[PDB]
Order: structure tokens, then C-alpha cells, then sequence
RNA sequence: UGGAGAGUUUGAUCCUGGCUCAGGGUGAACGCUGGCGGCGUGCCUAAGACAUGCAAGUCGUGCGGGCCGCGGGGUUUUACUCCGUGGUCAGCGGCGGACGGGUGAGUAACGCGUGGGUGACCUACCCGGAAGAGGGGGACAACCCGGGGAAACUCGGGCUAAUCCCCCAUGUGGACCCGCCCCUUGGGGUGUGUCCAAAGGGCUUUGCCCGCUUCCGGAUGGGCCCGCGUCCCAUCAGCUAGUUGGUGGGGUAAUGGCCCACCAAGGCGACGACGGGUAGCCGGUCUGAGAGGAUGGCCGGCCACAGGGGCACUGAGACACGGGCCCCACUCCUACGGGAGGCAGCAGUUAGGAAUCUUCCGCAAUGGGCGCAAGCCUGACGGAGCGACGCCGCUUGGAGGAAGAAGCCCUUCGGGGUGUAAACUCCUGAACCCGGGACGAAACCCCCGACGAGGGGACUGACGGUACCGGGGUAAUAGCGCCGGCCAACUCCGUGCCAGCAGCCGCGGUAAUACGGAGGGCGCGAGCGUUACCCGGAUUCACUGGGCGUAAAGGGCGUGUAGGCGGCCUGGGGCGUCCCAUGUGAAAGACCACGGCUCAACCGUGGGGGAGCGUGGGAUACGCUCAGGCUAGACG
């Protein structure tokens, strides 16, 4: 079931993710479908969280499913917001 | 030791037991009807089919034989059957195939 | 860590005067003044012509030992400028001249390279407010290089700042006696240092 | 795109089948001087439509046998063992240089 | 934006040519030496053998029970029995156990790479759409009863639930035979015939949640097929009989000799078949001016394996590392009948070795499985530990301080050197002490709102009391190699072709800058040096970029097969070749910029380039090809 989750790619003690779209199955760290966003934790800068909703809109349409943590930063992105 | 998905291994063998009868009939049907068609006996040997046919797609419902597989045994049954019965020179007296 | 030892010896074999300290390297004491003839036994003979590979030898390491540095460090500067775009030579002088350590003796906070280094690593000095410990720094230019709030106040630091006032600074630099702040302005050219050095041997020696 | 190759029919001892023999050029990766080099496919013909000579096109298809993946798609020239004697020619050389020997 | 050469054949010279050295590199090892931190990295040998613990489960919202207990009923008492509830245990059932983690034995192969094909296919969970769930029947565990075994474990009888299994119906639809239509390998449609559905559970209970059935579509993952590419030996030259093709059949999700029966007699090879040796392949990596050479370790992708060999079962998926069966070897238990194991998972032991770590902490974060959820499992993972093993950063101090101490060394005995070095004065102040103390963590969940959007609230960190911040504060590790030339750095003494040095030339038989020490010196520095291996220098396998009269090298000569090469003019094609557009060329790494950690190492974001291959379009000089013509080559 692929999936929109987040991949470790910072440093240790430096953690950075990429939000990503994969197979369930893949390893965190190995080979997703689709990069669409990225996070930084500890916000060390003004640009902490990107993420292109245009794309995320699509995979969610095609039953990506994100992780709890995925989402709550997709929604922070306003991927959901419909207003 | 003991890693209690030892129920797998418990259940695989009763669902085993359970598939290997279903194609078993299916196989016996099948070819209860094929003899006939080559005999020629026209009813009974189509409706021996019907049967052949039903407990396929029955096999197929759960995962003894599924999709395909039914579809190619249903396919090479009514095949067998036709054409021995044709060859026999039977006219196909009701029940099964479009003819 | 760095070199330590005697240093106007390191004068004597360079043959040029290289200020590794301040204002003794002006006395009439620094070595070069005295018996100007490198150290040991045999300073005094005459000297065999010297191979094209003492010479550039000799080339890289007085450029060196002037920033103090080792040969480590002075080796990967060396490939970085090397890399980058424009005359390896003068490119090479610019990341040297933007040590910290160097900018703050630059500045007359130190009185020489090696109290400069020091100063740096007691968190004496400053850049850009943030204070910063590693003598190895970059400077960038737009960057204030100032003196420690806590530390405006330390003799050495008000006796060279004192000297400083009259003294002119780098063309590339500018300096506020005033609030002991400095500015790296850019970075200094080939035509605004004036080293003993002749970068295009240094660059030679790498070549080997 | 199901590959098209184009060689010459140099065998039809079979049924349903001929061996078409397409060759290709190419620049050597190293020496850059073009050489030539060859390989035999055997196509399908299940009208036995195409004989010994003919210059047939093999276009990708659908394993037939074990040993055939192509498929005759169309005659581009009748006749012509000009190219068939080659290859015969060279087989002939082969039956020799072993314990023996060939010929001139 | 890129390219150095030197020593050594001689009495000397020039050439040829090999050897040797300076450089870079490493999963290193050994020697001497060793202070701090960050990041990375660490069995290369026995894919040897393994103690012990841990490492895959989860659902009471699918089902019925056993055991222990509490409460309330029907009982006048007793016997007997009904309901509720706590704990506990499996069992039935489901989804997961095919992922994740390990390793590289095997494999020279559609294994891998790259580009394509599938009208020859599959895909649990997820998403969109269409339609549906009516009635009835059954069984087996658990449990109860009896038997056999040392144990592992097993046999028989009886009862029972379900989302367990079966039958009938409904047929939206779908499957099969046949026909017809459109498409064109088995694609899509349509008609008659036959055939095939479902299961329930939870409630804030006439509705909402979780789930179930058939079908179409999507998404993801995958099978199979094809072109091109992929080491050494021809002292491996012929190989093949399921072998090559055909017809029919089996088998599969599906093509196919994959398998079988019959038929035909084919298929492959010097463009190197067959055989032998070696080896997981790749992104990459190291080196190099490049072309190339070498390599595949960390990380990512694919393959293969799970003590050795074979086999299938169950499933959407396995021929299934921690599932099953058989054979083999080895180990353990046994009352000798018969049983039990498989660390190439984490850590660890032992063996081999020059050599490769903790039986650590945590599930807080990221990711995964099950669950409505709370939550449970997770040696995956995030961390910490050990090793200068690597890289980056940092300290052992700073300024002053004699025409110059002492000691040691040299001397032409005048003096010279170690040396501003020290002593010494002043200055700063790593260590270390005290105080504060974190980002990484906001979701799941609760409430408002429609269980949505949105808004509010609550819980939660192993690392760590660590980082970082503030106050206080001590002058406070230096070693290793080398000094004849290559090659930077010279003297005294000892020794006497000895003892020894040695990468090459060579040095030592009483004046040794070459041996050993000392003084001095050069190089680099918590490192330095050695050994090993790769690339370089080596245009010394020469494509870039070499040669063969006498240096190694022309075949003893010819005839001639394959093959390589091909005069002049015109035309057609447009295969090579050239051009444009387009698809592909993952991420990582590499290049550039900006940015985060005080710098850097390390890391984030963005940008740029990129061979090769697919498709579309175009050009035609040259090579090609076809057709025509010529006479200068050739032949008569
Ligand atoms: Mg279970
Ligand atoms: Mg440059
Ligand atoms: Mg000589
Ligand atoms: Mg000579
Ligand atoms: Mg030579
Ligand atoms: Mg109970
Ligand atoms: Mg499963
Ligand atoms: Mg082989
Ligand atoms: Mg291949
Ligand atoms: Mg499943
Ligand atoms: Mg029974
Ligand atoms: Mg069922
Ligand atoms: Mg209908
Ligand atoms: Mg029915
Ligand atoms: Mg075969
Ligand atoms: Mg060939
Ligand atoms: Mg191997
Ligand atoms: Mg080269
Ligand atoms: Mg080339
Ligand atoms: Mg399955
Ligand atoms: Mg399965
Ligand atoms: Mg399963
Ligand atoms: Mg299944
Ligand atoms: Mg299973
Ligand atoms: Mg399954
Ligand atoms: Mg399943
Ligand atoms: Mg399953
Ligand atoms: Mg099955
Ligand atoms: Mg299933
Ligand atoms: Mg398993
Ligand atoms: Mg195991
Ligand atoms: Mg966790
Ligand atoms: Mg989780
Ligand atoms: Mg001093
Ligand atoms: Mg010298
Ligand atoms: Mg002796
Ligand atoms: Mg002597
Ligand atoms: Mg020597
Ligand atoms: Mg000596
Ligand atoms: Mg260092
Ligand atoms: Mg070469
Ligand atoms: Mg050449
Ligand atoms: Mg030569
Ligand atoms: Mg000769
Ligand atoms: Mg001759
Ligand atoms: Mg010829
Ligand atoms: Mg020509
Ligand atoms: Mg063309
Ligand atoms: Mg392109
Ligand atoms: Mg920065
Ligand atoms: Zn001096």
C-alpha cells in the first residue's frame, strides 16, 4: 500500500526527512516513488517545512495513505484545508 | 521454542485437505462428462458438464482454484465436449453451451 | 597543534624576516638583525647552489610559516583556491589572509599571528556579534571583527588597541579604535600584500 | 516499440520456421573503425510463405517456441543467395580447421 | 583550466630496454608514540562451530470455552441452577509471519545494466465508480471421557460457536462454449445456452462506524519476452537428441520443450560454440591531463542464499532464514524403541588469523505489523560504548626577555652552535569546580464542529543533566622518520669488507656526511614510519600514443578461402554518419550557489551538466547500397 510518510536523511543529532511517497514495504530509508516535501525538525532555519500540495492532493487521490506524523505536517501545509 | 504460529502450520494443513477434494470431483466430473461426449450420450453427457462446470466456478468462489485457472478447466471442458460430441455425430439435446 | 618552538630561527633558515612576534621583530634584536644566517652548527658556510626543489621547498614554507599554519590545513587552502575560479596564486593569498586569526592581527588587536591565534581561542574576539573560538575561521567580507565586550578590558587588549590609534590598517580592512570593531571590507588582492613570497614557486611545488 | 530487424533467409529446413541472418554495423568502442557482426533469429512462417534467398523483415513477437521471439512481417526482396552463398561458404570453412584443415 | 621527472648497462657516448624511486589511495595490519571533541567507520580469514538472552506478532468491536474470584437472582433449608463482573489460559477464526534484518556461497546467466515488448499476465491491504447481502444446512478444536510413549508427542469416543465450511435464491455484473460486429497475436462489443455472490460485529442503536459480495477503473508491487552491453585460457575446436522445429495435449496468472505423445531432422560454432578458470552485477569508488586502468567496502538498487541436497503445502504473494516433509553430515536428549537442533538477526563464545567492538540504553523520534481505539509487538530503528581505523576541528600557551647563563657539541683555541631557546617578568587561561539547562514533540487521543475543514486541550523523550549559556579557574601531552645521490637536512667519536646498512646505484678491509652514538639539521606532528595491495610516473600492450636492416620483432616461398580495404562521372534509397525536438538517464555521490551546526568535517535547499538508448522530424558531403555510364587500375 503505498504511502506518504517520512524518510531520515538528516545526520546524527541532525535529523532532516523528506515527505514521501513509497511503497509501504520499501525500507524508511530506501527507494520511494516520489519525493514531495521535506522537514526539519528543529526548524535550525525560517524554511522548515515545504511541501507542494499540488502533488500531495494527487496521491491522496490515488489512496496514498500518510502517516499520522506525514499528515499532521501535510495539514500544516494546508493540504487538506478546503475552505 | 514453540512460536505459537504453529497455528499456521495446523491451519495450512486442513485447508489443504479442504482444496485437494474440491479438485478432485472436478477432475472426476470432468471427465465423467468428457466420456460421454466421446460415447456420444448426448444429455447426460452435458449434464454431467453443468455439474463440471458449477463445482469450477464453486472452486474459483474461494482460493482453490480461482479466476483463470477455472476459466482455462470451463474453456478446455466445454471444448472436449463439443467436439467429441460433433464427431460422435450427437445433436446437443439441452442444457449448457451456446450452441 | 601549531608549530611552537623557537621561532626567529625559522627567520634565519627563510632567510627573509618573517614576523612571527611583534614588537621585538622590530627591536634591533630579531635575529635577522644579529647574525641574519639559519641556525645549528653550520649556519655560517657557504651554501651549495640551491635544487630547483629546495628552492620551491624553501618557497612554500616561509608563504607558510607566516600564517603559522600546518601543513595540513596550508595544504587543503592550497587545493580549494586551486579549484576555484581565477589565478590560483592570488586566490590562494586571499583565503589565507581571511583566517580569523589573521584578520584579527590584521586589525592590531594582536600584536603578532600566534597572540592572534591565542586571542581567538580564549573567545576574545568576536564576528558579527556571535563570539568565535577557531582561529581557523573564514572572515567573509560585510563581516565586524570586534574585541569582547568582557574582554575590552584586559590590559594587552587596551595597550594594543592604544598603539592603534594612528596606525592605518589594510585597504581591505577597516578598523573603529574607537569601539575596538573592525570590518573585513573584501578580499585583500596579490597587489595588497606585500609577502616575501613568490606564490607562482608555491605553486610549482605542488605541481611535483 | 517491438523491435523490426532486417537479414536474409538462410535456411528453410524447417516447418513454420526459417533462420533469418541480420547483420549490423557499428564503430568498434576502442578502435572506433566500423566492423560488421551478425546473428541468426529464427522467425516464424506459419504458411512456409518465405524461402531460401529472400530478404525478409522479423518483427518482435510473442514466444513461439523456445528459441523464437520473431516473426516474419514482410518480404522486402526475393531471391538472392549471393548473400546465402556467403554464409554457406563460411559454414564450409568451418568443417576443416579443427584436426586438419580448410581450404585455400 | 589540463600533462615535471630522476637513479641504474659504459673508461666515456648516444640509442634500445628492463628494474627502481618521488605522488595519490585503503574496511588495513605491525613498530615507536599518543591529550580533547565532532562526524564516519570497524572479521578482508572458517558460507567454520556455536552456550545463553532477545530478535513477529496482534485482534474480546469474528467465536465458544477452561481455571481462579466477587456481586445479584430462582431455592423456606438442601440439592440444583440463572445473570453480571475481575483476573487468567489457551483454542477456533482473521490479518501479519513472503516485509523489515543478514550474507555473498553459488551464479559468465536476460543474473546484472540499459532501452523496449506483454493482443501472453498477476497484484492482499489503499483509492474512485456501479450493484448487492434472502433462506437453509454442516463440521472441527477448545471442553469432557478412555488408550499408547522415557520423552517429543500421539490415538479413539462424545458435545459445541462463529466473519469456519456447504446447499438453494437473487445476477448489478462476471466466467465458458458457439455466432456476428469492430479491432487486430489471447483487444472491445453483442445474442442465445450453461455457470458463479456474500457475514457479520459495534454502538452516542431506525442510524452511524467497522467489515462482507460481484464487477469496472486507478495506484503500488511483480512474472514473462526481446535488442545491445558484461573477465581469463584456443596448450578448450568442434557441441547438441528434449537436442532444433511442427501438430495435439498437460501445466501456469501467463508465453514458451516448461512437460508429454506423435512427427520432422534439425539447432549452435572461429563474429569462438563446447570445455576449463575466476567472479554476485550496478549506481559508484580509487587513480589518471585525458583515453584508460584498477575496484564493487560503507550507502542505495537488483540478484542469489539461510548447515548440504531434493520437494511441495497454505496463501494475493513462498518452494517460505527464526513454516512443513524426505535424504545427508554434525551436535544434544534417550529407559536404544525413538526424539531435538541450525546466530549469513542483535549482542556474545570459540576456532582460524597480521586483524575487525558492547551478552549496552530506549521505543521518546522515523518506519513497520495487528487493532474502531486505547494500545501491543518491533536487537528495524534512534542513541550510548570500545578501537587515532578515517576525516575535520582544537590544545600542550602569549608578549617581553643577553651581542647572550649553564650543560652538551664543534674549534684553525681567537671562537662557533644549541638560542629568545631557557631562567625570569607580565598577560591569557584548556583542564577542572559551581549555577542554569534544550531543540529534537505534536500528532494519535479528548472536546467544539458533521467522526470533515477548521478551532481548543491533554500525554509523551533513551540520548542527558549531555549540548549550549553564565560565574570561577591551573602555564598545562610531543612524538616519529629522515640528513651519499634520487631528496630538504653535516659534523665529531666509535667501528675497521667486522658489526652492520640497503628502494635502486651502492656503503664498511683506520680521514666513512652511507654502519652505531652524539651534537646539529630537514620534514611532518597526536601522530610518524613500515609491510601489503590498486592507479600513477610507464608513449613499458602505444585508441589517444610504440615498434620489427644491425637493439626483442617479417612468416622459408607461393597459391588462394573467409575477412579487411577499393579508380572516375550520374541518379535512387538514406543503413553508417551529421542535425533539431522529445522520453529516459531514481536517490546517494560528483560540480556550483546559498544555508544549518561558533568553523570545518558532516548535513539542508536550490541550480547545472551528463554518456548511452527509445520516438518524431530533417541533411546527403563522405562510407554503404541499388541502378547506369567511363577507361587512367586490372586482364585479354
Ligand atoms: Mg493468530
Ligand atoms: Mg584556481
Ligand atoms: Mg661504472
Ligand atoms: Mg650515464
Ligand atoms: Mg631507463
Ligand atoms: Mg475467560
Ligand atoms: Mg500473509
Ligand atoms: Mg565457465
Ligand atoms: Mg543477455
Ligand atoms: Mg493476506
Ligand atoms: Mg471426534
Ligand atoms: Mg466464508
Ligand atoms: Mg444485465
Ligand atoms: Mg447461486
Ligand atoms: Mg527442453
Ligand atoms: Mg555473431
Ligand atoms: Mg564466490
Ligand atoms: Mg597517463
Ligand atoms: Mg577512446
Ligand atoms: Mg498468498
Ligand atoms: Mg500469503
Ligand atoms: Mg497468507
Ligand atoms: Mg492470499
Ligand atoms: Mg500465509
Ligand atoms: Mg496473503
Ligand atoms: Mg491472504
Ligand atoms: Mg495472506
Ligand atoms: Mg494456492
Ligand atoms: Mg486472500
Ligand atoms: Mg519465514
Ligand atoms: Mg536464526
Ligand atoms: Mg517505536
Ligand atoms: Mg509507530
Ligand atoms: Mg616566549
Ligand atoms: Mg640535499
Ligand atoms: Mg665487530
Ligand atoms: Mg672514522
Ligand atoms: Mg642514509
Ligand atoms: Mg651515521
Ligand atoms: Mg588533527
Ligand atoms: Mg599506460
Ligand atoms: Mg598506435
Ligand atoms: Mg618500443
Ligand atoms: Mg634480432
Ligand atoms: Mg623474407
Ligand atoms: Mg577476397
Ligand atoms: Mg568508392
Ligand atoms: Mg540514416
Ligand atoms: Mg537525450
Ligand atoms: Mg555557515
Ligand atoms: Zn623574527
Amino acid at each position: 500500500m503505498v504511502k506518504i510518510r517520512l524518510a531520515r536523511f538528516g545526520s546524527k543529532h541532525n535529523p532532516h526527512y523528506r515527505i514521501v511517497v513509497t511503497d509501504a514495504r520499501r525500507k524508511r530509508d530506501g527507494k520511494y516513488i516520489e519525493k514531495i516535501g521535506y522537514y526539519d525538525p528543529r526548524k535550525t532555519t525560517p524554511d522548515w517545512l515545504k511541501v507542494d500540495v499540488e502533488r500531495a492532493r494527487y496521491w491522496l487521490s490515488v489512496g496514498a495513505q500518510p502517516t499520522d506524523t506525514a499528515r499532521r505536517l501535510l495539514r500544516q501545509a494546508g493540504v487538506f484545508r478546503q475552505e | 521454542r514453540n512460536l505459537s504460529a504453529l497455528k499456521r502450520h495446523r491451519q495450512s494443513l486442513k485447508r489443504r485437505l479442504r482444496n485437494k477434494a474440491k479438485k478432485s470431483a472436478i477432475k472426476t466430473l470432468s471427465k465423467k462428462a468428457v466420456q460421454l461426449a466421446q460415447e456420444g450420450k448426448a444429455e447426460e453427457a452435458l449434464k454431467i458438464m453443468r455439474k463440471a462446470e458449477s463445482l469450477i466456478d464453486k472452486a474459483a468462489k474461494g482460493s482453490t482454484l480461482h479466476k483463470n485457472a477455472a476459466a482455462r478447466r470451463k474453456s478446455r471442458l466445454m471444448r472436449k465436449v463439443r467436439q467429441l460430441l460433433e464427431a460422435a455425430g450427437a445433436p446437443l439435446i439441452g442444457g449448457g453451451l451456446s450452441a | 597543534g601549531r608549530y611552537i618552538g623557537p621561532v626567529c630561527r625559522l627567520c634565519r633558515r627563510e632567510g627573509v624576516k618573517l614576523y612571527l612576534k611583534g614588537e621585538r621583530c622590530y627591536s634591533p634584536k630579531c635575529a635577522m638583525e644579529r647574525r641574519p644566517y639559519p641556525p645549528g652548527q653550520h649556519g655560517q658556510k657557504r651554501a651549495r647552489r640551491p635544487s630547483d626543489y629546495a628552492v620551491r621547498l624553501r618557497e612554500k614554507q616561509k608563504l607558510r610559516r607566516i600564517y603559522g599554519i600546518s601543513e595540513r590545513q596550508f595544504r587543503n587552502l592550497f587545493e580549494e583556491a586551486s579549484k576555484k575560479k581565477g589565478v590560483t596564486g592570488s586566490v590562494f593569498l586571499g583565503l589565507l589572509e581571511s583566517r580569523l586569526d589573521n584578520v584579527v592581527y590584521r586589525l592590531g588587536f594582536a600584536v603578532s599571528r600566534r597572540q592572534a591565534r591565542q586571542l581567538v581561542r580564549h573567545g576574545h574576539i568576536t564576528v558579527n556579534g556571535r563570539r568565535v573560538d577557531l582561529p581557523s575561521y573564514r572572515v567573509r567580507p560585510g563581516d565586524e571583527i570586534a574585541v569582547a565586550e568582557k574582554s575590552r578590558n584586559l590590559e594587552l587588549i587596551r595597550q594594543n588597541l592604544e598603539a592603534m590609534k594612528g596606525r592605518k590598517v589594510g585597504p581591505w580592512l577597516s578598523l573603529d579604535v574607537e569601539g575596538m570593531k573592525g570590518k573585513f571590507l573584501r578580499l585583500p588582492d596579490r597587489e595588497d600584500l606585500a609577502l616575501p613570497v613568490q606564490e607562482n614557486l608555491v605553486i610549482e611545488f605542488y605541481s611535483r | 516499440p517491438k523491435k523490426v530487424l532486417t537479414g536474409v533467409v538462410v535456411s528453410d529446413k524447417m516447418q513454420k520456421t526459417v533462420t533469418v541472418l541480420v547483420e549490423r554495423q557499428f564503430p568498434h568502442p576502442l578502435y572506433g573503425k566500423v566492423i560488421k557482426r551478425s546473428k541468426k533469429y529464427l522467425a516464424h512462417d506459419p504458411e512456409e510463405k518465405y524461402k531460401l534467398g529472400d530478404v525478409v523483415e522479423i518483427i518482435e513477437s510473442r514466444p513461439i517456441s523456445k528459441r523464437k521471439r520473431f516473426r516474419v512481417l514482410r518480404l522486402v526482396e526475393s531471391g538472392r543467395m549471393d548473400l546465402v552463398e556467403k554464409y554457406l561458404i563460411r559454414r564450409q570453412n568451418y568443417q576443416s580447421l579443427s584436426k586438419r584443415g580448410g581450404k585455400a
